[PDB]
């Protein structure tokens, strides 16, 4: 019984810190999409403001 | 023919000539340069116009050296497109774009030509053939049965074994097909055309006790070359192979290498023809240009044409363009992978992204079919059970999931197969396996019954007989 | 709106307008911009002609417009007022090269930055000459011997590849070319290292380096500072490459490593951009592949008709924050004989030098090594990316069979015997009985730290003790069973003479 | 490259 | 006479000068143009010309303000380029991008000039001498040693100590090295700028009376000023020093804070001047700019010149091309992590990320180099068993792993060190280490003597006798 | 998903449409309890067996077509 209400708190821990680790992915994920898009758009209008 | 054009702008690669305002070129005609070189003795670079600029000027394309033209050289119209020489004088000499033999050997029979801008078939005259031929590795034969006479392209990355596989394909299919093949570098290695030159003199397809009794026709438009010659190598290959099934009519082997780079010449020298930029910078006659190369690829009611071509992408991420759009004309792709290249599996195509057309009850059979099946989805549960193992553990889960975990990780040995031509890298005799071996060995690794043999004992052998036998000796050598 | 119209051109053109003619001999200057200066006149002018200003200096004439031409400038162009003059030296970019320039730092100019002395060198070469064909290439077939006992065993350069030392900040590359460098004293081959924008002082320690070790008497160190312009960048591996291809069609073994290439990559970028023409992906011209390609293309071996004096190449491209995503490294990825990748979290990890065996690449293979270390290094790149691999997934279990854990423990005691240290390069004998104790399993019975500490007094054993071990790996060029049983007596008495100590 | 494997991380 | 000309356009920070059909100014020939104020005339605008446009006009860069330039006025070109003066005179006194004193005392002995624009000296001239340098940072000596006469560059974000640390820099070695000790001020604010001035009087190194042995130079082209001023204030600290370092002979150090906005008024000018657009938003002439600072900075047979600098990485991002093409211009990094300033550690030196060219067994023995590569493997464990760390936490591993878990966690707080900047910010006062001590503590903390005891003593504080004595007076109070 | 929804569902189609979406949602739910269903509770465990059935129904053949007939 204590084996198991051990790792029972180490899994809520752990999903805590997958719940934490997720949403600072995503942060950096929607950041890294966003200046990938600028990135592009940059050199697109870049490219034909040269032509 | 007989006028006179001025070079008046060059711009690296691309060129403005002026003509007299009557007397002007089509589109996709082919201009003479009677310039010369640091001697002064009269050199030609050969020219391709795209585009007619207006105020009876054009803007050109040079196929070959533009170090050493002036403003104010001449050059002189064909009235046509750039001819190349066509039958069975092109059987056996290394070629160039300009139609010239490269290799140390005497000119060719000049009477036997054609150009090379042309269109696809009628639709009406297309084959419906689909019948399977056997091609020896162990993933191209099961996982991805490939179609006689349907275009076949290796997505891959740049060093995971595209020039491997196709040259081993080449060796394995070339003795044993009934046709005349072609092979074509478009922006590759030299030296490792040198190596295929040589191996496949050595190895009597090239016959060169007798000429014209070889039965493929080297073309080479390597890496460097102008953006001209391998923006048309491919087309001259592909015109080669045309000729060989229209008049000759009969099946061919057409291994257009790499395809990227005639794509990347195109893009290097249309953002300098004033093309307003696509995507990250390929041409925006992306699309149109590569059905345009790949279209006339095609079988039909007087020969198919069987064409395994390597196609490169970059950075390993297959949403670029380039391999985006030929995705979108190819029947039996192959996805050589940088995660089996790393893992050490050797041919590294993955078994889960490739995805063919033949394989279908009805087209292959109902048996290979399943059992096919039966191992995508034995391997979709294995990668889908990694991101869990690999925090969890190998005792937190069912005898039912941790066995598919050792079967796939024998599954992912089994599927290695030692290359003839692989022997430098890996040190293993020459294997070349059967179909019916393929589908009975991965019925005996399903099927259970060889849930007791050393797991790194399936890893490059030929047959399942072999993986037994390296159970055996594996067991004997840890025993003593 | 548009150059050569400057209304003092006009004036001149329309004093005399019942003409149709050329003023080929001479042209003037418009434009001067911050090194790319813009030319009327020069109607004979080839595509790369070189241009001489009014003040004495020299240009290149790349972009030839219709009405005007757009001059590079190869120096600083402080002194270029326009409405001046200039001319046209009928030559089109040759530099002089002969057996005279070994052992001196050159510019791009092909001109001492010593002060040793004027160099004497009369036949003179383009600066940009076309690679060989298919008809005068062979296929490569000799050893190079790295000095580096991982390079030369597992990812083996031949002479006649060009292979690729890719890399990240600090990883050390440039070393690791140093040492490829260093390690030919007795070889007898003709070393160039062009460094191409390295910081100046870095250029000064490596050459004082190979002064000091021995190998100036081979090489010639083409290095220019970072504020050459970027002409002078852009063509000083081109210079390197005109040295190294008149030696080797002086049918001379030849080594030439590029430093770095993302640097010339750049400074090409500049030019190309500085001359108004159209940015591709990051802002390099799409045409960057086709540079490095009609660079990286000359270096092969070449036939029996042409002497057969190999062109070797070794190109570095250090990768920022260590991708392969980025355009420069892709190129020339693509373009080389394969790859040597090596990671900053191996380097920092003991591992150095930290080539990660599992992605790098050699395209030649074991073809490019003699019969010895191809008889002992059959699989073991293979079979220690088979180690590396099941070491991994043996983090994600508990307990395992003694079986894998005693291949794990050989897989251990083979990655650690590759370990060598820099300015410490071994030779092929040494590298045969070290690889060859390794893979029998000669090395399972001790301890980790203790496998090289025990091979450096095994090399020095047969060193001491068997002449004949060295002349029949020397001399016939193969591990024989007569040098074999040698070299297990070897093993059993140091053996011995360890559980002695 | 980078957009795939950040993709299949989150997942 | 001067060959006098009159603009044609301005474009904000740009001015069209045209000239006279026969005479054209030279590269970087300075242009005083006239200008119109309230109060008589202004005069103190000033051009530098980068380009030649044809049709008898250039184009040049103002150095001050351009408002008031009104359209058609006249322009008297120097005829030599851009000249600041230089000597005795500059030695305590606070300059201006033009060689112009501006901290409110005498005007200074314009005789002894020299042009800003002096190519970089020659490659033979070269000694190489390498001497290690420790200087007080525990990461500096051990970690990444510094070199005496390279370029040592500092990396940062958004103050994550780069002002601090070169402030204490400062304050350990200047009183120490015997040489003029040139302070550039390159982009960043006023208050730093007025601080540094501020210690540097009440302290004593500039001291009004007797100010010519104050051996302290200083330029300041700070956050205020036109992007001219910005780009060129860096060659004139650099000219500054170039000068002692070419005739008073003396071993020379150099500070610039910070360069990355030097870079930048370049990017930012180099729009405005008609220029390409290069990568992602720079100007095509980056690694030239770069270069045409680094290059001049280094050591010849005459005299030395040590640059410390901080090299701002904008956005928290390393691979910034400014900062690409500043990697490779240098002999030692040091990147200041956002999460080690995040969590607390102070000085936030990210330690595997930070090397220098002097960590060789060759250079700086056997001893040191070896204890700090063990050092650094410890700590390059602990980075990646950070991921299983984070998501699970510790006890999922075998005890001799947590063996290096443990100890890593006790040197990376360790490799912190009060500063005698920062000791009026946190409230412990300022120590300062040497390397014979460090090396002894790393070594102690490796080998397990003071390892059984929380880690939790070792953070911010000297030698390894004051770790001993915090934790013996932590588990004295409870 | 579709915004028209249940307007182009037959009257014989909506009722087992809408319980095969209701288990089908409470087998989506309780997916991740592949291997634990045999500790789980033993409704979960009828319930996770049942959308497996349903599941494995939910297959066909390619371009075997099934009129309404068959699909109710
Ligand atoms: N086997 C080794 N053992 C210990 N140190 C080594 C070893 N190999 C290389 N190093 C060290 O690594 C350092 C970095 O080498 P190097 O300067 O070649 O890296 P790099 O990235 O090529 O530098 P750059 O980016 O300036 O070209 C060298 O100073 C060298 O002393
Ligand atoms: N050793 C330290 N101890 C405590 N706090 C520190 C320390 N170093 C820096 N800081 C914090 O950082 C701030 C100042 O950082 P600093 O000015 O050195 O870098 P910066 O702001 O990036 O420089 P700049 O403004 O020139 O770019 C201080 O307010 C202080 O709170
Ligand atoms: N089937 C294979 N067997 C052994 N080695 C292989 C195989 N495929 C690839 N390799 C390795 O990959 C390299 C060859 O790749 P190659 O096909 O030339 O590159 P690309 O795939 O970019 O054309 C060699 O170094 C070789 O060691």
């Amino acid at each position: 019984a204590s084996e198991l209400a051990a790792r029972m708190t180490a899994m809520s821990n752990a999903t805590d810190n997958a719940n934490e680790l997720k949403k600072t992915l995503s942060i950096n994920y929607n950041r890294a999409r966003q200046a990938k898009i600028t990135g592009e758009i940059l050199e697109i209008v870049a490219g034909a403001n040269a032509c | 023919k007989k006028n006179l054009g001025r070079i008046a702008q060059i711009i690296g690669p691309v060129l403005d000539v002026a003509f007299p305002p009557g007397k002007m070129p089509n589109i996709y005609n082919a201009l003479i340069v009677k310039g010369r070189d640091t001697a002064g003795q009269p050199m030609n670079v050969t020219c391709e116009v795209q585009q007619l600029l207006g105020n009876n000027r054009v803007r050109a394309v040079a196929m070959s050296a533009t170090d050493g033209l002036t403003r104010g050289m001449e050059v002189i119209d064909t009235g046509a497109p750039l001819s190349v020489p066509v039958g069975g004088a092109t059987l056996g000499r290394i070629f160039n774009v300009l139609g010239e033999p490269v290799d140390n050997l005497g000119p060719v029979d000049t009477r036997t030509t054609s150009p090379i801008h042309r269109s696809a078939p009628a639709f009406t005259q297309l084959d419906t053939k689909l019948s399977i031929f056997e091609t020896g590795i162990k993933v191209v034969d099961l996982l991805a049965p490939y179609r006689r006479g349907g275009k076949i392209g290796l997505f891959g990355g740049a060093g995971v074994g595209k020039t491997v596989l196709i040259m081993e394909l080449i060796n394995n299919i070339a003795k044993a097909h009934g046709g005349v093949s072609v092979f074509g570098g478009v922006g590759e290695r030299t030296r490792e055309g040198n190596d295929l030159y040589m191996e496949m003199k050595e190895s009597g397809v090239i016959n060169e006790q007798n000429i014209a009794e070889s039965k493929v026709a080297l073309v080479y438009g390597q890496m460097n070359e102008p953006p001209g010659a391998r923006m048309r190598v491919g087309l001259t290959a592909l015109t080669m192979a045309e000729y060989f099934r229209d008049v000759n009519e009969q099946d061919v082997l057409l291994f257009i290498d790499n395809i990227f780079r005639f794509v990347q010449a195109g893009s290097e020298v249309s953002a300098l023809l004033g093309r307003m930029p696509s995507a990250v910078g390929y041409q925006p006659t992306l699309s149109t240009e590569m059905g345009s190369l790949q279209e006339r690829i095609t079988s039909t009611k007087e020969g198919s044409i069987t064409s395994i071509q390597a196609v490169y992408v970059p950075a390993d991420d297959l949403t670029d363009p380039a391999p985006a759009t030929t995705f979108a004309h190819l029947d039996a792709t192959t996805v050589l992978s940088r995660g089996l290249a790393a893992k050490g599996i050797y041919p590294a195509v993955d078994p889960l992204d490739s995805t063919s057309t033949m394989l279908q009850p009805r087209i292959v059979g109902e048996e290979h079919y399943e059992i096919a099946q039966r191992v995508k989805e034995t391997l979709q549960r294995y990668k889908e059970l990694q991101d869990i193992i690999a925090i969890l553990g190998l005792d937190e889960l069912s005898e039912e999931d941790r066995l598919t975990v050792a079967r796939a990780r024998k599954i992912e040995r089994f599927l290695s197969q030692p290359f003839f031509v692989a022997e430098v890298f890996t040190g293993s005799p020459g294997k070349y396996v059967g179909l019916a071996e393929t589908i009975r060995g991965f019925q005996l690794i399903l099927s259970g019954e060889l849930d007791s043999l050393p797991e790194q004992a399936f890893y490059l052998v030929g047959n399942i007989d072999e993986a037994t036998a390296k159970a055996m000796n594996l067991e004997m050598e840890s025993k003593l | 709106i548009r150059a050569d119209e400057i209304s003092k051109i006009i004036r001149e053109r329309i004093e005399g307008y019942n003409r149709e003619v050329k003023v080929v001999n001479t042209g003037t200057v418009l434009q001067v911009g911050d090194g790319i200066a813009r030319i009327h006149g020069l109607d004979e002018v080839m595509a790369g002609e070189l241009v001489e200003f009014e003040e004495g200096t020299i240009g290149i004439a790349l972009n030839l417009e219709s009405n005007n031409v757009g001059v590079v400038l190869m120096g600083d162009g402080l002194m270029i007022q326009e409405g001046s003059s200039v001319k046209a030296t009928g030559r089109i970019a040759q530099i002089p090269v002969s057996e005279a320039y070994l052992g001196r730092v050159i510019n791009a100019l092909a001109k001492p930055i010593d002060g040793r002395g004027e160099i004497t060198a009369s036949e003179s070469r383009l600066i940009e000459s076309p690679a060989p064909g298919i008809m005068s290439r062979r296929s490569v077939y000799e050893p190079l011997q790295t000095g580096l006992i991982a390079i030369d065993a597992m990812i083996p350069v031949g002479r006649g590849q060009r292979e690729l030392i890719i890399g990240d900040r600090q990883t050390g590359k440039t070393a690791v070319a140093t040492d490829t460098i260093l390690n030919q004293q007795g070889q007898n081959v003709i070393c160039v290292y062009v460094a191409i924008g390295q910081k100046a002082s870095s250029v000064a320690q490596v050459v004082t380096n190979f002064q000091e070790r021995g190998a100036m008497e081979y090489t010639i160190v083409v290095a220019e500072t970072a504020d050459s312009p970027a002409t002078l960048q852009y063509l000083a591996p081109y210079t390197g490459a005109a040295l190294a291809e008149y030696f080797m069609y002086r049918e001379r073994h030849t080594l030439i490593i590029y430093d770095d290439l993302s640097k010339q990559a750049q400074a090409y970028r500049q030019m190309s951009l500085l001359l108004r023409r159209p940015p591709g992906r990051e802002a390099y011209p799409g045409d960057v592949f086709y540079l490095h390609s009609r660079l990286l293309e000359r270096a092969a071996k070449l036939s029996s008709l042409l002497g057969e004096g190999s062109m070797t190449a070794l190109p570095i491209v250090e990768t920022q924050a260590g991708d392969v995503s980025a355009y420069i490294p892709t190129n020339v990825i693509s373009i080389t004989d394969g790859q040597i990748f090596l990671s900053a979290d191996l380097f920092n990890a003991g591992i150095r030098p930290a080539i990660n065996v599992g992605i790098s690449v050699s395209r030649v293979g074991s073809a490019a090594q003699i019969k010895a270390m191809k008889k002992v290094a059959g699989k073991l790149k293979l079979e220690l990316a088979q180690f590396a691999e099941l070491e991994a997934f043996a983090q994600f279990a508990s307990d395992l069979d003694k079986a894998t854990q005693n291949q794990l423990a050989r897989g251990q005691r083979l990655r650690e015997l590759l370990k060598q240290p820099q300015s410490a390069p071994l030779t092929v004998e040494e590298q045969v009985m070290t690889i060859y104790t390794g893979t029998n399993g000669y090395l399972d019975s001790l301890e980790l730290d203790q496998v090289r500490k025990y091979l450096v007094e095994l090399r020095t054993y047969v060193k001491t003790n068997k002449p004949e071990f060295q002349e029949i790996i020397s001399s016939t060029k193969t591990f024989t069973e007569e040098a074999e049983a040698l070299l297990k007596e070897a093993i059993q008495e140091q053996m011995e003479r360890f559980l002695l100590q | 490259a980078n957009l795939r494997e950040l993709r299949d991380r989150i997942g």
